[PDB]
Formats: C-alpha cells, structure tokens, sequence
C-alpha cells in the first residue's frame, strides 16, 4: 500500500 | 547523571516519494514518545505501508529499515481526509514500538523493534558522516520530492474542480487545461524539478477562469 | 580560501500559524539563491504579506524582522490553489533581495536588503544561545501551529464537502458533522493541541458516511 | 494580508 | 542499537592554576577507559589532590565537582619529574572510578562515583549552553593559566640556573637577573596576562650570558 | 549583518612530533590576531622551522601546508628555556601574516599567505568530514605524541640530572639508571605508547635516590 | 595537597 | 631546524 503522505 | 541513554540516529517512516519523514531527532533521551497525522495519497484508498526507518539521509532508501506493517481498513475518503495517527515510543528498556491507528475507524496495528536493531557503534558514524558528505544531494533530493508532490496535489485537484465545474467552464479553458494536465502528467513522471516547475506554472496560467468559477 | 563569508543566521519568511519558515540555512556560503512556493489560506485571497526574518527560532515574533511587503492582485481561487513563488537572494556583496511572485497572474514585488542588516555578532551569538536553549518550547509550538493547520484544512474541507453533497448526505450525518465542525472552529481558537486532536477525531468519527459520498 | 502558507 | 550509553557531559580533573583537564569528552559511550600522566608542581611535593569533575567550562570552580582524593607518599624529586597516572574508568554500569597511581612509589588511591552523580537533564542543558555563552572567557582564561604556569616554570628554571652557574656567572649578569625574577614573581600574583609576558621577556633579555652559561 | 566572513578550518603549525597546533580555531569571525609562546626542544638549538598548516587533523602531514619559514639566530641555552612567540594574524581582507619572534635576541621573520591560499569549499568540506571519520586515530596519534615528549623529557632531564648528582649517585644507583635510559632511547624510536610508558616506569623506580640527591 | 599539573 | 615544542 502507499506510504503515508504528511500534510 | 553520568550517563544519559540517548538515541544516536533519527528515527522515523517512509512516506510520499521516498523521504523519510523523522519522528524522533537524533540524540533524545529515551524514554520518549512521539506522534504525528499522515493521511493518504489517493481517493477511495484502503491501507497504507508503515514503513519504519532509522537514520541521517533524506531518501529512504538510504536508511535502515527497522520493520514495516500495513493498516488496512481505511473507509473510503477523498484523498487527504483520514487521519492515520503514527506513534513512535521508546520506552525504559530501549525498544521502540510503533504504531499506526486510524482516529475515524479505530483501526490500529502496531510493530516492535528490539533494542539492539538498528546499525552498530561503527554504522552509527558512517551514517552521520554521510549526512554531511551528502548534505547537499539530500536537499536537492527533498525539494524535488515537495515539487513532486505539490505537482501532484495540483494535478488531482483541477481534474476535480473541472469536474465540479462542468458546463460552466468554457469548452476553450477545458482544452488548454486538460492539455496542461497531460503534460503535468508526463512530467511528474520525471526527476526534474524545473519541468515540473514549468508545467504547474503553465496550468497556473490557463486555469483563471477555472479559480474564478471554482472559488464561486 | 583561508575565509568563506557565510550567513551566521538562518533566513526565511513567516508562515501561517507565526512560524518561520527557511529558505536559506544557517551557514551557507554566499552568494546563494533558493525559492520555494506558497500559497493562500482562505478562500478569495487577494495578496499575501511577505514577512522576511533572521534567526534560529520557531516562533516569527522569536526572530529579526529584517522588512516585510505585500504582493496583492492576486486573482479569485480557492485556497491553496494560486502559486506564489518566493526567492531569497544574496549577491556577492551580501545584499538579500526577496522576492514573491504570482506564477498565474505575473505580479512580483521584491524587498532590498543591506549586507549590514540584521543582528550583530552579539546578537547572532544570544540567538544561536536561545535556540538551544528553547529546543522544546519551540518543537512544542512548531507541532502546534501544525495541527492547528491542519485542522483548519480539514474544518474548510469538510464544509465543502457537505455543500458538494447536499441532499445526498442524510440529516442525521449533517447534524453530527456540523456540530463536530462547531467545537473544532471553537478549539482551533485556543492554544491546546489535544482538544484540537480530540474535535479533529471527533469530526472523523461522525463523516464517514459524508467520506463515502464525497468519494463518489 | 494573511502570511502565505506553506504545503 | 537504537539507543547509545553516553556520556553527556567531559569528565576530568582539575589541575594547576584551576583549570579542568578533559579525561573522558563528552559524548563517549561507556563503558569507556582513558589515563594520563600528571606531575607535581613545587620541588619536593609528597601528595597531589585529585579533584574529579564533570562539566564544559575552563574554570574548574566553574564545574560540577564530583569528588576529591589526595594521593601522598610522594617520594623527594624535583617538580615535575614523578608520574601521577590518573585513569577514569566508567563500567558497563555507568560507574565512574578514578584512580592515581604513582609510578615510582607503587601508591595508589581511588574514588569510586556513581552513575547517578553529578548534573541532572537539566543542568546538562543549562551547562553545554554556557560552554557556548563564555565560549571566549574561557579560552582568555586557559591562556591567562598557561601564561601563569610557563611563567612559574621560567622562575623556577633560572633560579636554578643562577645556583647551578654561581660564579660562572658575572655579578652585573646576576643583579638584572634578580631583579627581572623579583619582578616576575610579583606579575604572576596577577591575572594580567601582558603584565606577565613582558616580565617573562624582560628575563629573556637580561639571561642571555646565564643561558650560555647554563647550556654549557 | 546577514553574512560574518569566517574561518573555514582551523589555522595553526607544525610543533615537535609532527601535530598540529592550533592557533586559530575553525569558524573564528576575521579580522583575528592570536599569539603563543614555543621554544626548543634541544639544548643549543640555534633556529625552528615555522610550518603554517590549515585544517582538522591532528597529524601535520594530514593538514594543508600553507608554506614554512625559519627564524634563526636563537641563542645558546638549554631546551625549553628559548621564547620563540609566534603570532598567526587576519587582516580585514583575509591575509594571513605567521611572524615568530625572539623575545631574547629580538629577531623577527615572517611569512604572508593570501586569502585565496588554502583548501577550496569542496576540500573543506572533504576535511572536515574526515576530522569526524577519523576522530579517533587522531586522538590514539596525538597522545603517543605526547607520550613520547613525556618520554623525551625525562630522558633528557635524567642524564642531566645524573651529570649533576655525579659522585653523590652510588654507582649500583647509576647502572640502573643508564640501563633504564637506553631501553628508554629505544623505546622512543618507536610508535608503541605502552611500550615506552613501560621504560618511564621502569626509570622512575630505579631513580629514586636520584631524585632525592636532585632535590637536594 | 597541590593540583596535578600536566605537561 | 626542529618545529617549536610546546609547553
């Protein structure tokens, strides 16, 4: 799954 | 004290391009405990990688990896909307459990790292002397991987407003933008910043009409 | 060279929330140019503020102001959208020029600033001081500002999200969400990261039947 | 005007 | 690892003229073993103090002190011919011991110090942030100790000399000589740096016969 | 100011056994003047070689050789009795002037050393990264350095002392003693610190009545 | 006692 | 010659 994106 | 425990390398996750984002500063006293929100990179998304990383550099690959688990379950959202909460926490024995819960579904999976993984006193120095030695190529590195992503954010963002949009926006603006929108496209799919730059610049100057229907 | 002139300081420009934001390091060797892009924060933004700053610290107010201007006509758009490119720039002869220009609409203002700007090498040297000695108070205030933001984003995404649903959204959802909505706009005045996390889980925890329909 | 935010 | 035993703070000992001598740098990680060789300062001297402390500073008052010990039974030598060895040796378990150890005479002596002696998180803060705040008066103070102590020793050594030649040397040599040594130990009763050397030179320019003497 | 000109890397010379002196640290703001007090290292000695050096390490072959000078025409007199100060000096625009300076015979010589002399950034940056990489392999050289100045010093200082004492030295006392100062000799021919700590011991226990006829 | 001194 | 030893 993709790796979290941080805002 | 004498002696303080501290940890000698940055430790953190994987996330959006490659980057390691840090979640933990070289040299904290431990125990300690930390948390941030990520969220997802795509509509309708369903699980995201933790992937747990420990080291100096920018890129992820150039780090060791500690572990990495998967929280699936993730209710579908537009892109950016659930908060998957990651929490890194050393605590009294050295061992790092991290985990990654989802704040809407309760979700929660969890990885434990052992106090004695990571890179030895040796590897320890390699790595901080390779964040300085490489310090530049790192930075360069990240700023491409913002513009990648800001691109990209872009990218889905006009599609949508297009859509939301519709018939309001005249069939002259649709073609200029959905034209820049491919070539944004082919672009994010390369390693150069100044054509990403370039292609975000020229959406930005067909797309008037667009921010103006959009904002009303 | 026996010498490197050097900036003793990091340079950068306040962002939302009150934070400095780098564009150039602490110790880079000059002559340098660095730029970045920004954006809006509200809806229908028709300028931004530029306001350039020298220092160590987290909070902008922490910091040297070395000037500040406008970059207005800023054309209707929604938040996030207009691209607003910022570059710092110091010549050979220590001479910082900071621009702000809009990548759709072609407007740019700059600000010239002298090589002997700024704080002297005492100043430089309580500052340098400072920044360790307030290593938490800052981190503390950085993750703040950031959570503070980033329930701003999901407090405008998520009444967005209800008017691009309308009917569609059942009335029991709506009541719940814009009651969540209420209490986080109520937090997001105050200075406390937990109650803001708390009104931004809250908010999770009742719009996922809106998450749902906002995806289709 | 509002201070320019950052991505 | 993920975590390192380290040392946050130097360990050492003070020595002549009130100065910390480093024995083990901040930041070794333990457990860790160094030793060097000391001497004594005054001919004749039957017992050193060895005064253990931890700290950044130049001022040996201005460190955490965290013990003393006189090692005795020093046998007659002239100054600066015996061997103190002093070793600070810090086990796997954070515990500090210091031993000096005189190698002609077999004598040894020992303080044993706890893991938990010494400056807490704290104070290892507000400590590393002064090192940097008198980052200068220290180093002012280290050369105005090392000026003190090489002035001391050329007092020392000439009058040695003098005794040593007797009627080698001619009277006029041996009345300047006197005089410019009088006048020498009455500037090291001082904390004037300037004062001391050009004492220190005004008997280098009156000792010239003498040192042609004292090398034959 | 938004730029201070600075040092890159420390400045200093070549003293006996082949270390780097510092005499003007890394990162220090210019204009800078600094100035320590030298001497000789043989009885008789009528000159030194000044060795400019620029960088980290602490093996003088290891640094950037800015240039060398003698100064000469140092009068007759035991070793470590001659004041020989050398002043490292920055002028406003980056020039290096190394004088030594006879405070006895008053003889001057100099040597001037452009801005532009030295290591370039890249080298800089190669320099300090290896001052870390091998911060250890310094630190093991240059206390076998001092070791062996330890060594030599009493070397010297014994047979003098022997010549001294003469008759009043029992002659089982003397061959002990002569016996100790060659293995001793030898010991210092070579690079192996226990090896010559074993011969200095090895002296100070069979020179004990020396000792106390010497301080008689 | 006096303090060590170091050569 | 010799380099300056250092006290």
């Amino acid at each position: 799954p993709p790796r979290p994106i941080y805002n | 004290v004498l002696l303080l425990d501290v940890t000698p390398l940055s430790l953190g996750i994987e996330t959006m391009g490659g980057v390691m984002t840090t979640l933990i500063a070289k040299n904290t006293t431990i125990p300690t405990k930390h948390s941030q929100v990520f969220s997802t990179a795509e509509d309708n998304q369903s699980a995201v990688t933790i992937h747990v990383l420990q080291g100096e550099r920018k890129r992820a690959a150039d780090n060791k990896s500690l572990g990495q688990f998967n929280l699936d379950g993730i209710n579908p959202a537009p892109r950016g909307m659930p908060q998957i909460e990651v929490t890194f926490d050393i605590d009294a024995d050295g061992i790092l459990h991290v985990s990654a819960k989802d704040k809407n579904s309760g979700k929660e999976q969890k990885i434990t790292i052992k106090a004695s993984s990571g890179l030895n006193e040796d590897e320890i120095q390699k790595m901080v002397r390779d964040a300085e030695a490489n310090a530049e190529a790192d930075r360069k590195f990240e700023e491409l991987v913002q513009t990648r992503n800001q691109g990209d954010h872009l990218l889905h963002s006009t599609r949508k407003q297009v859509e939301e949009a519709g018939d309001k926006l005249p069939a002259d603006d649709k073609t200029a933008i959905e034209s820049a929108l491919t070539a944004l496209e082919t672009a994010l799919k390369g390693e150069d910043k100044a054509a990403i730059e370039a292609k975000m610049q020229e959406l930005a100057q067909v797309s008037q009409k667009l921010m103006e229907i959009a904002q009303q």
